């Protein structure tokens, strides 16, 4: 673009202000703020295609050749290759949705994307970029205010969990997992319910270790209720399947004991040397008798061992599991209800876990193994074991069960909840025009600006749904003003009625109100740069 | 209501000084010297614990084996 | 506009975005590319590859399976990268099934893209996707039969599935033979799924019919120097102890002394150790001791002169399949004989197999393990013979695991096809003709498997489709004439598991890759 | 939240109208408490105009609801002195949630 300086002097002497100045780049004033509108304006068109259920995936491939297919705006915009900076801050934007949210990741992008739009126009007519901002602030007050007005709550008990399943369902109908629709919704659902602090009002997500196996079908994807381990017993002789396992969960490698620090151990002797040797028989026969009497049926460590402890558990009948991982040791104390023990003299009854089955399992023609502990009292920690027939859908299926996650985690935070499918939207524009013509000053068109554009939702639903937009959206549109129903939206999987609140389709109101407020703080950000500065190449 | 314990302590196994080097001749001894690094260990734990404090801060690391330590001891450590 | 059509372009040197036709079209080519590779390997009939490697050691395979095929070809279309994912993920599952998936997919893509351009959305084709996979599943299921309770029918059913097997692969030469010892080799294993228990050794040389199933068991280990070479009612210790200057496990232990003569002192006692270890395992009563570690010469000198019979480096899979063919217990410390199994076997000699000597062991206790000679003319024969063996074991194994059968020679894709016709003239919208679609890539698959032969592949489908329309639901392609005929008379069965896996992968691929509008590429790292 | 207001001769006509946070009335009712008895409901008219009667009194009613200002008026004749009590006015708000129906003080004859 232009230069920093092109003057070089009015005596014609060296005019040097800038490093590398003649290498250097700057746009400055209306023409940085429309190369900054059309960018942001580039990467919403990309996302507003996968909007909706009727959506549709991005196959993305990084700099090693891995493809991901994905729905997710935040992965698609994380593995985007952008160099533009106002595109990066899209990027850092839909990233701090996830972040907050874990859903809403598209919408962000697409509805400041939008509002840049309608102020590039609103540029070309002479408005102040400051004033702007200012009248999108403005109204996206308004909305926020409304969305708290229209919203509706839901219960977030473990008895009746059909609202929380709805969600659930609403989250996920966009993501190839809707063939198992109400399956992946009930695990989530169960999930977060059962590893969530009610009162805390917090959800722990180490607590819930997903894990997926190519093999089997996206249908076998089910909920564990304990902890799955991708390791199998020490010995092959070993038993496969050990039933009311009392566990001991160790981080001492079953191994002679070893000081930390520099020691050197002398051997001078014949009687030494024999001393030296009866001793490690000694302390192996010692630990393996020490953990029998605790009276544990199968042991856990997270060190490995060798084959003399090996062959003593197996003689011992003591089955063992080793080179656990410590967030796994951790999840199988939790999940068991044992306490780990860092060595064997510390070990006694009640520091044991038990779980009602302990198996290792098979996946066909592989020779891998995994280790399953399930069948705890109350286990706080939980495993979704997804299955399928490709690691694409495998990796879209864990991201998609995040987000549903994260949805029932922001419902536990906070349980209102407003009705989506665009109807949200729309009443927000609804709202936003009406405090626009009882605004007098020159921000009603901002105000007026900030509707048309959270109006693009709807219009981008019904696209991807086929529908025609402008009819579809003022159809819903009059019927809302008309019958007062925040609840009437777009109709993407054309089950007849408009009616969100029938079709369960269920968003969540901290979720409306972030993805709003992010994209006003964004747009206000980028509208407030008017001048770039790059390095040259 | 808490009271928390700020420390600048490394509270794990680890070598008793970087220059210091054991010399034993007896598996007794040796024995004798592995608990008494879990000794000091526990010893240092033990004194955190009954300050009463329930909060745990380190400037520096703080081992899984104190970690669990103050997890069995329903303590907090950071 | 768009991301790549702006007036600013929002990528870094060397990247891209395909928009919704380019990216369509990239993906259906892609697709479609690895299919048409992989089929004309599909069926009896089928033809084998050359692999043909050009790295620095240009390795050279001669291969029919197509997970191996598309695993060994370098790919750079993502939606052909998922194809090759999913076909290797059917070849872990399952060991069959690996071409008919990749085909499958390739025709619904082919179909697909022919949707697109009549103007159909890739979600209204997805749906009616769906709705067909729904009915070929239900029909697959209903079309199965099980026949693990009779065990003569079973052991009919086994031999029947592991001929149909092998008739596409290199041994279809010998099918009636490898037939046989797939079948004994499976039911050698006593119902546990253990593949590794099954070893395949490729002796270069000889026919491909001189291979055989030892009826006991075979070990390419060496013996000791001054031990025995043969062993009559051999008594067995399997362990995986050090006996190879097996040092203290405390690691600060030094010797430290003032006199030479304590040096030696406390070398004859290492030496002493070393010897009580020996006697301690004399003292189980043995005649043989396979060791999954080393043998020094010392404890070897003592075996020897103790007349044991003392093999030496074994690995894990050697001393696990030892275990399950004789019944021992791999030990590691020998202060409890009493608790410790030994392993037996009537005798226990060395054996030539081409110019190399092998440890043979007959007359075992268990034989739950098995060890199959592999003789061909070349290293492509060979390595092709166990691909094959290896893919007709494990349908043997899913078939012990689910005794479930079902017909081959196109019979069960042209069922699937006649339910997903149903559905698809029983409902309305432009699902029906995804539906439609769905079926036509069913249908498809037996006239590939028939194109392949040389016969009149739309005449032959044609017939199969009205049989399976009059309710002839055991209709198939008989290859040996190239008719239709009767699967159930002919021994023409698949495993239910490995046609619904099929069935299923294939519509969750072509699925997937339906779904996509957009494939934004990231600059090389090159 | 959802403000209301409300306002002898042996025909009565009686006003209740309502204010506030609220983006839809659902449903509007008419009550009466006599002392010592238990609250039955008048009348009450929905939305889409349809009202239903209650049966110790019916087909002498004229309750009208103007949408425009979300009040509505009750026209009730042939008094009698068993009419005599506290008349109340419900109001069921935005989504029909139990927390969601306001009472008003009520009006007594
Ligand atoms: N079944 C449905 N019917 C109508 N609209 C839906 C349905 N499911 C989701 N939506 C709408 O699609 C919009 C986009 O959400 P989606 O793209 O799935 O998640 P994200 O925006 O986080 O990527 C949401 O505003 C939601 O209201
Ligand atoms: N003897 C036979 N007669 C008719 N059809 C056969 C016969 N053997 C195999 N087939 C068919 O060929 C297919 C197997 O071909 P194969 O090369 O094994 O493909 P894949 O590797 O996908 O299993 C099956 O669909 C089966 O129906
Ligand atoms: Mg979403
Ligand atoms: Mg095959």
């Amino acid at each position: 673009a232009s230069m920093g300086t092109l003057a070089f002097d009015e005596y014609g002497r060296p005019f040097l202000i800038i490093k590398d100045q003649d290498r250097k780049s700057r746009l400055m004033g209306l023409e940085a703020l429309k190369s900054h509108i059309m960018a942001a304006k580039a990467v919403a068109n990309t996302m507003r295609t996968s909007l909706g259920p009727n959506g549709l995936d991005k196959m993305m491939v990084d700099k090693d050749g891995d493809v991901t297919v994905t729905n997710d705006g935040a992965t698609i915009l994380s593995m985007m290759d952008v160099d533009h900076q106002i595109a990066k801050l899209m990027v850092e934007l839909s990233k701090s949705q996830d972040d907050e949210i874990g859903d809403g990741t598209t919408g962000v992008v697409v509805l400041a994307g939008a509002l840049l739009e309608e102020a590039e126009q609103l540029l070309d007519r002479g408005i102040h970029p400051i004033r702007i901002a200012d009248g999108y602030e403005q109204a996206a007050r308004v909305a926020i205010e409304h969305l708290d007005k229209i919203s509706d709550s839901v219960l977030v008990d473990i008895k009746d969990t059909e609202p929380l399943i709805q969600t659930a369902k609403t989250t996920l109908g966009s993501k190839v997992v809707n063939s198992c629709h109400r399956q992946m919704a009930e695990i989530a659902v169960n999930a977060v319910l059962t590893v969530a602090d009610m009162e805390r009002r917090d959800v722990d997500f180490e607590l819930i270790k997903v894990e997926g196996k190519v093999g089997g079908r996206l249908e076998d994807t089910k909920l564990i209720k304990g902890v799955i381990v991708d390791k199998d017993f020490s010995h092959p002789q070993m038993p496969k399947k050990v039933e009311d396992a009392k566990i001991a969960i160790l981080t001492c490698p079953f191994e002679p004991p070893k000081p930390k620090t520099k020691h050197k151990l002398d051997v001078t002797s014949v009687e030494d040397y024999k001393a030296l040797q009866k001793y490690e028989k000694e302390k192996f026969e010692e630990m393996i008798q020490q953990i029998k009497e605790t009276g544990a049926n199968l042991a856990i460590c997270q060190w490995g061992f060798d084959d003399e402890a090996n062959h003593l558990l197996l003689q011992n009948n003591l089955p063992a599991v080793r080179w656990v991982g410590g967030p796994e040791i951790e999840l199988i104390a939790i999940a068991t209800g044992g306490r780990i023990v860092p060595r064997f003299s510390e070990l006694t009854a009640e520091k044991l876990g038990f779980a009602g089955l302990v198996q290792e399992i098979s996946f066909g023609t592989t020779k891998d193994k995994m280790l399953v502990i399930e069948q705890c009292k109350n286990s706080r920690a939980v495993t979704i074991f997804i299955r399928g027939g490709n690691k694409m859908i495998i990796e879209e299926a864990k991201r998609s069960l995040h987000d549903a996650l994260c949805v029932i985690r922001n419902l536990i935070r906070d349980n209102r909840v407003v009705y989506g499918g665009g109807a949200a939207e729309i009443s927000c524009a609804l709202a936003v025009s009406q405090e626009a013509d009882k605004c007098p000053t020159l921000e009603q068109y901002a105000m007026r600006a900030f509707a048309d554009a959270l109006e693009v939702i709807p219009m981008a639903l019904s696209e991807n749904s086929g529908m025609n937009p402008i009819q579809t959206m003022t159809e819903v549109r009059a019927r809302q003003v008309k019958e007062m129903n925040p609840a009437l939206g777009i109709d993407c999987l054309h089950k007849g009625t408009n009616d969100m609140k029938q079709q369960h389709v269920i968003e969540t109101l901290i979720g409306k109100k972030q993805q709003i407020s992010l994209a006003t703080q964004m747009v206000r950000m980028i509208l407030k740069i008017d001048d770039i500065r790059k390095p040259g190449e | 209501n808490p009271k928390i314990a700020l420390l600048n302590v490394e509270l794990e196994l680890k070598a008793e000084k970087d220059n210091a080097e054991i010399r034993v001749h007896t598996v007794e001894d040796y024995q004798a010297i592995v608990d008494a690094e879990w000794n000091i260990l526990y010893d240092k734990l033990e004194k955190i614990h009954h300050s009463g404090a329930k909060v745990v801060l380190s400037k520096l690391p703080i081992g899984d084996v104190a970690t669990q330590y103050f997890a069995d001891r329903d303590m907090f450590c950071a | 506009a768009s991301l790549s059509l702006a007036p600013v372009n929002i990528f870094k040197a060397g990247a891209d975005e395909e928009r919704a036709e380019t990216a369509r079209l990239t993906s259906f080519i892609g697709a479609i590319a690895i299919g048409d590779l992989v089929k004309s390997t599909l069926g009896p009939k089928g033809m084998d590859k050359i692999l043909l490697s050009s790295g620095r050691d240009a390795s050279l395979m001669v291969t029919n399976d197509g997970a191996t095929i598309l695993k060994n070809i370098g790919v750079d279309n993502p939606a052909a990268k998922v194809l090759v994912d999913m076909s290797r993920v059917q070849d872990d599952e399952v060991g069959d099934g690996t071409t008919s998936v990749t085909v499958l997919a390739a025709e619904l893509l082919r179909e697909a893209e022919s949707l697109i351009a009549k103007k159909i959305h890739p979600q209204t084709i997805i749906a009616g996707w769906r709705e067909a996979t729904k009915a070929a599943r239900e029909a697959l299921l209903s079309s199965a039969v099980d026949h693990g309770s009779d065990e003569v029918k079973f052991r009919q059913d086994l031999m029947n599935i592991a001929g149909t097997t092998l008739s596409s692969k290199l041994l279809t030469h010998h099918k009636d033979h490898f037939t046989k010892l797939a079948v004994e080799a499976v039911l050698r294993l006593k119902g546990s799924g253990n593949l590794e228990a099954i070893h395949i050794i490729k002796k270069l040389g000889g026919s491909l019919a001189d291979s055989y199933l030892d009826e006991g068991f075979l070990l390419d280990k060496k013996i000791g120097v001054n031990q025995p070479k043969r062993i009559e009612n051999a008594k067995i210790l399997i362990a995986n102890t050090g006996m190879d200057t097996d040092k203290i496990k405390i690691f600060g232990s030094r010797v430290r002394v003032d006199s030479t003569a304590k040096v030696a002192e406390i070398e004859h006692a290492e030496k002493e150790k070393m010897k009580e270890k020996v006697e301690r395992i004399l003292k189980h009563g043995i005649n043989c001791f396979i060791n999954r570690q080393l043998i020094y010469n010392y404890p070897e000198q003592l075996f020897g002169a103790a007349g044991v019979m003392a093999i030496e480096h074994a690995d894990f899979a050697g001393v696990e399949r030892l275990a399950l063919v004789t019944g021992g217990e791999i030990a590691s410390t020998f202060d409890h004989p009493e608790l410790v199994k030994l392993g037996s076997c009537k005798l226990i000699e060395e054996v030539m197999i081409g110019e190399d000597k092998l440890i043979h062991f007959s007359g075992v206790a268990l034989g739950e393990a098995c060890t199959i000679v592999l003789r061909g003319a070349t290293q492509q024969i060979l390595d092709e013979a166990e691909r094959s063996l290896h893919d007709a074991l494990c349908v043997l194994a899913q078939t012990v695991k689910d005794s479930r059968t079902v017909y081959g020679g196109g019979c069960s894709e042209m069922l699937m096809a006649h339910a997903v016709t149903q559905l698809a003239n029983r409902t309305p919208g432009k699902e029906a003709v995804a539906m439609e679609s769905y079926a036509k890539a069913l249908r498809m698959l037996p006239t590939i498997i028939a194109d392949n032969a040389g016969y009149d592949s739309a005449d032959l489908v044609a017939q199969l489709r009205a049989a399976h329309s009059e309710g002839n639901t055991t209709a198939g392609l008989d290859m040996r004439e190239g008719t239709i005929g009767d699967m159930a008379i002919l021994g023409i069965t698949e495993s239910f598991q490995v046609k619904r896996q099929v069935l299923l992968s294939a519509a969750e691929a072509a699925e997937v890759i339906l779904r996509v509008d957009n494939i934004i590429k990231a600059a090389p790292r090159k | 939240q959802v403000q209301l207001v409300e306002s002898l001769v042996q025909s009565l006509r009686l006003s209740c109208g309502a204010s506030g946070t609220f983006f839809r009335i659902n449903d509007m009712g008419w009550y009466r408490q006599a002392s010592g008895k238990q609250r039955e409901l008048v009348a009450s008219i929905t939305r889409g105009g349809t009202t239903d009667y209650a049966d110790s009194v019916k087909g002498r009613f004229t309750i009208s609801r103007d949408n425009a200002k979300n009040t509505v008026y009750l026209q009730m004749n042939s008094l009698k002195p068993e009419d005599t009590a506290v008349y109340y006015c419900k109001a069921n708000r935005n989504w029909g949630r139990e927390w969601d129906d306001y009472w008003g003080q009520g009006t007594q004859v």
